[PDB]
């Protein structure tokens, strides 16, 4: 089997590494492929990020990968790093096309085709799952604290494309002149599904309102990804397709 | 470069443009380069297509190739969408500032928010110089006038590597011990509780408090500079003001439109009454983004795209001038390798054998009537 | 010996492979490759399609049928030691497998993304869906149908029985190459609008999804491993 | 009848049933529109009606009058600006085939309820 | 004597009565039963769903009484030659119950189609739906119910206990007729068209669907077929 | 509207592009009755051979 | 315009005037196809009476 306490430990650091390999790039395929077809489109454009619609749906639909390998990886080994190597991964993933297609392929401009920023929130719903490794506590609080905090996060970056300015006669923002300018033939203006104003939109609202529902919807989604993370990671072995 | 895949009918009757122009055909990197014309909504418009209700003035372009700096329907500018009434003519304008080197076939097209996209006929313009030389200036209300190619990108950068290298740490703080086997069976075997303790909970407790009060004191340092900033400016703007043409003097009933499987080739009946007090001849005959011209009555001197130009690929039975009052049957056969080239004759394929297109009749003064046809199509095989 | 370099070739083949495929795109995603009715598109594109898709059904043809031949008739008698390079074997494939779907449904999907966002859709068959569709997504249902029979043949851990984890790690992002039927269908007569977001895309979303039981794979390997080889050191 | 065969063709041999859903349904999907093509061929034949063109289903439509159906109601192809080229049927009958796919796994477990045989002491 | 005469009855009760709707809607389709207004249509229509209304109600009550009473008390001395000819006897009823379930759930549900795409719908109560939902739907509905009991009261397998897939079989497809509430309710404030695959009648898929558990129906009447009289010659 | 005779006498006669005329009461029913019959041929030797 | 200031129970005041209907209509407001005469009140401290 194995030769000594040594050489198992040797062997054991290498399992590691390649399974840590495999995890995280399997994870940045099917998570990828799940972000840029549930939020992909706000996620490609400055001028799409909005505070309505952007802040409402991108840690909704975020929140999936992260509670289901949570649930398998707290559950089984006590590693508290399941929304943190989701987040990144998504990340790297984004960003490697975003750098090299987005801007090598096409030439659209990198602050123009930016990804958005979740590694606080993934922070707070690993630390709030590993403190109080209530699986429940963590539904209910942390991903509170992951849909609240995205448009917080994320303003750091946006905040610079959002200065007023007068183009030809038409009040634009910076990110809205950049849509203009950067041609997008497949992307006309309103495809865009960005905050437009209603009758019922009282003061100064729209970002916390939509964070909050956010975060509602984050508890919510969540709870039913835990479940889903608990079956996919079932060990079952059938005798017969 | 992405029609010729489109129904031949649909093509034929969504949106026709006439009146194009061009201000240059090469240019060097920043220069401008101005698309004019007209473009009338089909009044037939087709069903599965949703009204214009919501449309926007698009670039046909592969990728930022060119920016668009501005864009015109009725003279004001339209960054956003528009609401476009069937029927109406329309004349646009959009300037486009040379970005990338190579050569570009800019289409002018328009999107519909039911329908997708209407492609315009499209233009082979040369670009020349270097896209290091490309500048986009922008100059805002709060008195700093920015680079659009480079602006904000630092910071993109550094916030996302910030964050990036916070969440590698958190892994590699808990990746430093085994990670995968032992502690699954250490997990397994009776309770773990061994791998998560003190002081693993107040680095937990440092990262959790560090996030938070970071993301706070940095949304607060970016609230204090950059104090004014104003939300994505959107909304479909109504009120696109159409062209006032003048009522056509000219009527023109089709009976019959046949065109040969296979051919290159489209021949139609027409009955042209001309009113008015001035003998008037046919010209062109417009379908989609091809223009059929009789070379005996009118020459195009603005350029237009070869491929979709036939210089005599309009012949009329009796082209002779049509005296005011009088009313004469004739055929007219546009006949051209555009009209296979640019699949109009797949509209056998489609599921609405019908076509539209603009016919032009020309004085002996020079100008012209755009009078509108659109009929059934029957293909003819024997 | 254990782990040999087995790994360095895994990971080296796809890279370069996708590293030439995307200079290949780059270099003929303009020019003979926007107009999808002109000659040169059906010389530089279509022989592409048509190459690729026959040497993918080679080559899942022979893999797997050498795989299944191969296959350990009296995996009784297997040493421990036997076993333990047999699962570092395992991990490989599964290191590759990972690669590859990193590569299909990550760079190059979103790549897809870039195309559907810059250009008018000119047929089912641009450039970006050939590279993605009809070339990694094939590339990586060949690497994860691989791995399951070498497991399956040589590991008894995963013999005598279908795991069922495995079968939906392996399968389930099989399911999005059928599923581009539902790609194409919601883009032409659904949707008449570039949106990734759209329910069209939701097929993709729905079997990305199921590359979430390799979790359930992973956790099988590791009990494959610790099998007799499982200390010690490790729990003691 | 065709995609039949095929669904228990595909089923007896290589008795998977995971192997069925997969393939048997793609082919039940695919096999329906040529397994038909020699029924409604010849009513695709064109003609020339009243100087529309019309194939001949489509003037038995506008002859034998269904009262309560109205033309409007037929849910057919009617072309949309981003249908390319010659492509209608095949992409329509590759969905069929993913769709029958997921549609044959779900109805293979409801069957599967179905074929149950317990006993309820109080309904 | 085991499989009695009464199956060919069983058949040609409900071809023959069928037969004889079929004539009679053919007769008075048109022609009395156009124009719901019409006193003639009150005398060959309306008069009709009354008579076959209270007759179903008395037929229903007296079969499912006399099944009810005449109930084998003692069913545990019941001789296997005994049981074999009773489950014969089931046998003949499920076979009525599968000929009322054709005629009810297919012909005359794809004839009140023809009349829902030929004229314009005047009531709640055309001729055909009088002779689809108020007739053949009671008539299968007294069918099911009637086998049902029959196994219960005489089948020892069937007693001590519901059967699951068999109430299912027999509650399913009676859940048709309350869901004509329904098929009216969307025709009139939904759909205003004659959609044949509108939503409005996915009732009646849904409770369709309920039929399929006749094959658990069948290899529980399977099993009690082959409890004492199983074989020999069957496994040997 | 009365309608007087015997429906035997109604003909739809029909000219396609092709150069044909047929009639649109019968037009197709032989090869549709042929085709269907064939393919439930097919099923129920499939079924028949089992049973 | 309004008919009168202060009123007693059960006497009427009427609300007369003119509205026009904006050309550039906002998009996320649907046309008014479907639009009803109300009175902003804190309830019924009136009676809508007649509306025209
Ligand atoms: C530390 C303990 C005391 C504080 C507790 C919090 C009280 C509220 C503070 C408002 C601050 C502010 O800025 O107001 C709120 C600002 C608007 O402000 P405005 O434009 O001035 O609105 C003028 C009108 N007012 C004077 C009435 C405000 O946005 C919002 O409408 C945010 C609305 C969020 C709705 C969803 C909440 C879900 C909660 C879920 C709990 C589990
Ligand atoms: C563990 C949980 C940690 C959460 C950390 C929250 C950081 C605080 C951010 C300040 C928000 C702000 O400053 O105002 C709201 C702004 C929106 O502003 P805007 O409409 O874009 O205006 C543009 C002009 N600016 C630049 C001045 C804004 O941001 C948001 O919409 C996010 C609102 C979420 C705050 C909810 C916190 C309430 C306590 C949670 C209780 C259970
Ligand atoms: C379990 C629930 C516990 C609640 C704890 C609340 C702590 C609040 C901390 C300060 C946040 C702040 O000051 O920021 C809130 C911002 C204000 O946004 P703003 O006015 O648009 O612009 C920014 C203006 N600044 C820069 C001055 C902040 O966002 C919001 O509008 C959200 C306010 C509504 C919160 C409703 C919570 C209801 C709780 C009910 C408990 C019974
Ligand atoms: C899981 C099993 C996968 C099976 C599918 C594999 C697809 C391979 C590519 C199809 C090419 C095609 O079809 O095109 C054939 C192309 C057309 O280019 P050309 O006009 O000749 O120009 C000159 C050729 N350049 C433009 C490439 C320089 O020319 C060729 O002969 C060259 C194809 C080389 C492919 C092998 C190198 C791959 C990278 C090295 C690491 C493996
Ligand atoms: C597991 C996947 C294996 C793939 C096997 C493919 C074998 C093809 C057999 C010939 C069919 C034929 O020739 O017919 C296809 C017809 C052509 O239709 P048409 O041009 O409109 O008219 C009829 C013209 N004829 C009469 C000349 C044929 O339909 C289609 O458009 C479908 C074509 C797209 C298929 C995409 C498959 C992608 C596979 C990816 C693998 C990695
Ligand atoms: C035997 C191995 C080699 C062949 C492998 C197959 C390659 C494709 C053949 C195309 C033949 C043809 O006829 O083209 C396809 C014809 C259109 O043709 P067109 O009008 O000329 O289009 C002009 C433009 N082009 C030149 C780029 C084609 O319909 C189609 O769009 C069918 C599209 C089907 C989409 C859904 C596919 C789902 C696959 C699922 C797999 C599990
Ligand atoms: C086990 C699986 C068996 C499948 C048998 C398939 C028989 C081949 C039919 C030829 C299709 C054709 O000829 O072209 C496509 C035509 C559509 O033509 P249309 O638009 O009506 O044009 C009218 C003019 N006609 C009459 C010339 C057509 O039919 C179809 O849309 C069905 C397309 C399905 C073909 C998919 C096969 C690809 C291989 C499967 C890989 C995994
Ligand atoms: C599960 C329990 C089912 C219970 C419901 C049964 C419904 C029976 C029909 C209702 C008739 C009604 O209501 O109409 C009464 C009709 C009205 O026709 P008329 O104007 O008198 O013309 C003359 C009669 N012809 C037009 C029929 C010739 O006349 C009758 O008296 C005759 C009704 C005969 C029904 C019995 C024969 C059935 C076929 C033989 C095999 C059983
Ligand atoms: C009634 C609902 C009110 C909120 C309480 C929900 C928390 C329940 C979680 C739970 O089930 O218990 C798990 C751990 C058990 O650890 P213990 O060994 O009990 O540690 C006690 C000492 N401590 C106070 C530092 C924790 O205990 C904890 O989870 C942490 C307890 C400290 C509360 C703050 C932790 C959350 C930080 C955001
Ligand atoms: C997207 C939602 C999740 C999809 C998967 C649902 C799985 C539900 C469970 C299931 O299908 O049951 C397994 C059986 C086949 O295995 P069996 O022969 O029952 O295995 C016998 C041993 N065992 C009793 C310990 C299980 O099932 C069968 O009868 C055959 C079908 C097998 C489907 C599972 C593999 C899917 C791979 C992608
Ligand atoms: C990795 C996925 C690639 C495709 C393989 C999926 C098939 C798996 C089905 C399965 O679980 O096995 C059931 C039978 C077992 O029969 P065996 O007794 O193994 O017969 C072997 C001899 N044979 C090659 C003629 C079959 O074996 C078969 O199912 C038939 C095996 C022959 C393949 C072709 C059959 C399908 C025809 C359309
Ligand atoms: C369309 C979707 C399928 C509908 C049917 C769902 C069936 C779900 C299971 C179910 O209902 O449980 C049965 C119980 C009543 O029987 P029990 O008294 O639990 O039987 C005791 C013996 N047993 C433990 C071996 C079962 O349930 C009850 O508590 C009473 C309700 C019985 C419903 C089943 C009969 C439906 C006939 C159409
Ligand atoms: C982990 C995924 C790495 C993807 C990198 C990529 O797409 O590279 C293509 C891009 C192409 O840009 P460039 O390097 O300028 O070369 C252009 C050549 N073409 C146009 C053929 C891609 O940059 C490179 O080739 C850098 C090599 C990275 C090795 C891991
Ligand atoms: C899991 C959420 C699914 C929600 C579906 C959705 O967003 O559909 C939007 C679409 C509304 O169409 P719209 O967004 O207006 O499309 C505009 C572009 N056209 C008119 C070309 C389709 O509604 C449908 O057609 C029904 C979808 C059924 C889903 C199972
Ligand atoms: C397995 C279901 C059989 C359904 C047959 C049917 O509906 O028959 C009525 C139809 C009526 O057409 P026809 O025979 O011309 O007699 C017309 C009499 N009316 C108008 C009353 C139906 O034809 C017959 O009566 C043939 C007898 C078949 C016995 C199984
Ligand atoms: C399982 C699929 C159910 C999809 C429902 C559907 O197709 O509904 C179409 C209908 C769209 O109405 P439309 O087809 O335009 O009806 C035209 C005729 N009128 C206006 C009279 C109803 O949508 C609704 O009204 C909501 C249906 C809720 C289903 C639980
Ligand atoms: C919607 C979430 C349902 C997840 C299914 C989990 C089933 C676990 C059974 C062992
Ligand atoms: C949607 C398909 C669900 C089928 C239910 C089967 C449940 C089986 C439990 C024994
Ligand atoms: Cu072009
Ligand atoms: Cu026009
Ligand atoms: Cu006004």
């Amino acid at each position: 089997a194995v030769r000594s306490h040594a050489e198992a430990v040797q062997v054991s650091r290498t399992i590691d590494w390649m399974a840590l390999f495999v995890v995280f790039f399997v994870i940045v395929g099917s998570y990828h492929i799940h972000a840029m077809l549930t939020m992909g489109d706000w996620d490609f454009w400055s001028d799409w990020k909005d505070r309505r619609l952007w802040v409402t749906v991108t840690p909704i639909v975020l929140v999936t990968f992260p509670a289901a390998v949570q649930s398998y990886l707290w559950e089984r080994y006590r590693l508290p790093w399941g929304a943190t190597v989701c987040v990144l991964g998504l990340l790297l993933g984004e960003w490697i096309n975003r750098y090299f297609n987005f801007w090598g392929w096409t030439y659209f401009p990198i602050n123009f085709v930016f990804p958005a920023s979740l590694v606080p929130g993934a922070i707070i719903l690993d630390t709030v799952l590993m403190l109080s490794g209530s699986y429940l506590f963590t539904a209910i609080v942390g991903a509170m604290g992951w849909g609240l905090i995205f448009y917080p996060g994320n303003w750091p970056i946006i905040a610079p494309l959002h200065v007023p300015v007068e183009y030809n006669g038409m009040l634009m923002s910076i990110a809205d002149i950049q849509g203009y300018n950067y041609v997008r033939t497949g992307t006309p203006e309103y495809i865009r599904m960005v905050e437009k104003g209603t009758l019922r939109t009282f003061g100064k609202d729209v970002a916390p309102v939509s964070a909050f529902f956010s975060a509602f919807m984050s508890i919510l989604i969540y709870f039913m990804w835990h479940f889903i993370g608990r079956w996919f990671s079932n060990e079952r072995f059938l005798q017969s397709t | 470069h992405g029609e010729k895949s489109q129904a031949a009918f649909m093509r034929m009757r969504t949106i026709h443009w006439y009146d194009l122009s061009w201000s240059k055909e090469k240019v060097k990197i920043n220069e401008t380069v101005e698309i004019k014309g007209k473009f009338h909504v089909f009044e037939g418009w087709p069903e599965t297509v949703d009204e214009p209700d919501v449309a926007f003035l698009n670039v046909g372009m592969p990728g930022p190739v060119f920016i668009r700096k501005e864009s015109y329907i009725g003279g004001q500018l339209v960054p956003r969408s528009v609401r476009l009434e069937i029927g109406k003519t329309y004349d646009f304008r959009v300037v486009l500032k040379a970005r990338r080197p190579g050569d570009w076939h800019v289409h002018t097209m328009m999107n519909v928010q039911g329908g997708g996209p209407i492609i315009g006929p499209g233009k082979w313009i040369t670009v020349e110089g270097s896209m290091s030389e490309f500048r986009n200036p922008v100059t805002t209300l709060t008195g700093q006038t920015v680079d659009l190619e480079n602006y904000n990108e630092g910071n993109t950068y550094f916030w996302h590597a910030f964050w990036f290298a916070i969440g590698v740490a958190w892994i590699g703080y808990w990746s430093r011990r085994p990670i995968f086997i032992p502690r699954l069976l250490m997990v397994d075997a009776g309770r773990a509780d061994e791998l998560v303790s003190a002081t693993d909970r107040k680095v937990a407790m440092g990262f959790l408090a560090a996030t938070i009060l970071i993301v706070v004191m940095a949304m607060s340092s970016a609230n204090s500079k950059y104090p004014i900033t104003i939300p994505l400016q959107a909304g479909t703007m109504r009120g696109m003001k159409p062209l006032e043409l003048p009522a056509p003097t000219v009527s023109v009933k089709v009976e019959d439109a046949t065109y040969r499987v296979p051919g290159r080739a489209m021949r139609m009946k027409l009955t042209i009454t001309n009113h008015g007090n001035s003998p008037i001849r046919l010209g062109e005959f417009y379908t989609a983004s091809v223009r059929f011209l009789d070379s005996d009555v009118y020459k195009d001197t603005t350029g237009y795209p070869e491929d979709l130009l036939a210089e005599d690929g309009l012949s009329v039975s009796d082209n002779s001038p049509l005296a005011p009052g009088e009313t004469r049957t004739v055929d007219v056969t546009a006949s051209d390798a555009a009209w296979e080239v640019y699949r109009l004759s797949d509209i056998i394929y489609d599921p609405d054998s019908r076509f539209a297109g603009l016919l032009f009749f020309f004085d002996a003064t020079g100008n012209r009537q755009v009078v509108q046809i659109d009929a059934p199509l029957i293909p003819s095989f024997m | 010996l254990l782990d040999k370099k087995w790994l360095t070739f895994a990971l080296a083949i796809y890279t370069v492979f996708y590293l030439w495929v995307r200079w290949y795109e780059g270099v003929y995603g303009w020019s003979a490759g926007l107009d999808s009715f002109a000659p040169e598109f059906e010389t530089y594109w279509m022989n592409f399609l048509y190459t690729e898709i026959v040497l993918e059904i080679v080559t899942a043809s022979i893999l797997w049928g050498y795989l299944w031949k191969t296959r350990d008739r009296n995996l009784a008698a297997l040493t421990p030691r036997e076993e333990l390079r047999r699962n570092f074997t395992h991990l490989v494939w599964l290191v590759a497998y990972a690669w590859a779907i990193y590569w299909g449904a990550s760079y190059f999907t979103e790549q897809d993304g870039t195309w559907h966002q810059t250009i008018v859709r000119d047929t089912d068959f641009t450039p970006s869906h050939i590279i993605e569709f009809y070339l990694s997504y094939p590339i990586y249902i060949i690497t994860g149908f691989a791995a399951f029979i070498y497991a399956k043949t040589r590991l008894p851990f995963f013999a005598k029985g279908i795991s069922l984890p495995y079968l939906v790690l392996v399968v389930g992002p099989f399911m999005i190459l059928p599923n581009v039927g539902l790609n194409e269908w919601g883009h032409t007569f659904w949707f008449m609008e570039e949106l990734f977001v759209a329910p069209l895309h939701y097929g993709f979303v729905i079997f990305g999804w199921l590359a979430l039981a390799v979790m359930g794979t992973l956790t099988q390997t590791f009990y494959s491993f610790a099998q007799g080889g499982l200390g010690q050191s490790l729990c003691e």
